[PDB]
Order: structure tokens, then sequence, then C-alpha cells
């Protein structure tokens, strides 16, 4: 869903 | 980047690659020896790579160089996703030439609707991972904050911005982060975030450089 487009993603519920 | 083209080597030759063994995330060249990344790309182990097109093969070309410093921005927000921006200094300068080069800070914020260029060694497919071995590039629109905000209630602030498309199919993507969005060039935009890549309705969500500028050559004369 909503993350950060890094590897790995961080992401939000 | 999804729905992009290849950009051909050094034609983007102030993007950077972050390297910790494997590709992270991307930076711009602003100076010889700094670069401008986002701040959720901060880690140790840092190693800059400049000067590249395929990151798996040596080419020529390439500076690997490591950071020395690496300063997130004080207010950054991990919740948020708020001030997300990195200044890392190279431990010694880039030697510059037509294939490394640095990017201009904005004089002034884009208005909406002016095309950029966003570009990175990123996540390529929507659905599923394709991790491209060259440079990948996108032009895309700066989008209003009105619909930027319509897109994203609640989480747009002050210092992001959209960019792209809502029909779906042409976006940043992981691996992508950190990297330019360079809009009649200025290096106007840093790839932060979205809802998924590349989906409709749900643009790419940047850092808004233009409110930087200050922040960044403050923070460069002190360090
Ligand atoms: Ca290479
Ligand atoms: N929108
Ligand atoms: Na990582
Ligand atoms: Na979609
Ligand atoms: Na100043």
């Amino acid at each position: 869903g909503r993350c950060t487009k890094s590897i790995p993603p961080i992401c939000f519920p | 980047i999804v729905g992009g083209y290849t950009c051909g080597a050094n034609t983007v030759p102030y993007q950077v690659s972050l390297n910790s063994g494997y590709h992270f995330c991307g930076g711009s060249l602003i100076n010889s020896q700094w670069v401008v990344s986002a701040a959720h790309c901060y880690k140790s182990g840092i190693q800059v790579r400049l000067g590249e097109d395929n990151i798996n093969v040596v080419e020529g070309n390439e500076q690997f160089i490591s950071a020395s410093k690496s300063i997130v921005h004080p207010s950054y927000n991990s919740n948020t996703l708020n001030n997300d921006i990195m200044l890392i200094k190279l431990k010694s300068a880039a030697s510059l030439n037509s294939r490394v080069a640095s990017i201009s800070l904005p004089t002034s914020c884009a208005s909406a609707g002016t095309q950029c260029l966003i570009s990175g060694w990123g996540n390529t497919k929507s659905s599923g991972t394709s991790y491209p071995d060259v440079l990948k590039c996108l032009k895309a629109p700066i989008l209003s904050d009105s619909s930027c905000k319509s897109a994203y209630p609640g989480q747009i602030t002050s210092n992001m911005f959209c960019a792209g498309y809502l029909e779906g199919g042409k976006d940043s993507c992981q691996g992508d982060s950190g990297g330019p969005v360079v809009c009649s060039g200025k290096l106007q935009g840093i790839v932060s975030w979205g809802s998924g890549c590349a989906q409709k309705n749900k643009p790419g969500v940047y850092t808004k450089v233009c409110n930087y500028v200050s922040w960044i050559k403050q923070t460069i004369a002190s360090n």
C-alpha cells in the first residue's frame, strides 16, 4: 500500500 | 521506474546509485562533493556510485566513493515522511566530466503541469518485481496540490508534491527512492513514496526540494 520507494520498502498501514 | 524507457548511458549524469553490496536507493549529485537523497535511505555502509549505467558491470566511467557524512534532516518524521531529505558528503570529491555532472538546485518552486525527468534503477513492474541493469527514465508532469491532496487525503505536507499520472502505468517504484525529479534543468524533487507503483489514481509523491535550498546551502557551508 503506502510505502517508501527504497529497497526494501518501508510501509504504513 | 514503471512505464519508462532506457535512458541511454550517462544521459543523466547527476544520477547516482547508493550501494551497500546492492543498489538500494538513488541520489542526485549537486556539487563535486555532495549528493541529495531521501532521509528514509539512510544507513551505515553507503558507497556512492557515480557515472553508472549498467550497475552490474564495470563498463568505464564509474567512480565509487564512500560517504563520509550522511546528514538526515533533523526534523525528518519517519511516520509521515515529512522532511524526507538527506545530504551525503563524499569522502573525496568526484572528478566532474561529461558523464559525472552536478544538477542545479531550484531558484523557485515549479508549477503544476511542468514536465520533469524522473530516473532510477528501481522495479520496472507494477505487479511483481523486475530490477533493471541499466538506468530507466520517465517523463512526468507535476500535479496540482489540490489533486495531490485529493489522491492522498491528510498525508501531503507542504514539503511534498505529486508527479506522474492518474491513469496508471507510469511511475517511480521501489529502488528509485532518493533519486531525482528534474524539471527544466533544476532538481525539484526526491523520489519518496506512494500507494504502490503506477496504480490508478495513486501518483508518486516526492520531496519538494525548493523548500530546502537554504537548508542545503547552510548545511554544506558548515560541513
Ligand atoms: Ca557499471
Ligand atoms: N487526484
Ligand atoms: Na536497504
Ligand atoms: Na491500477
Ligand atoms: Na544561506
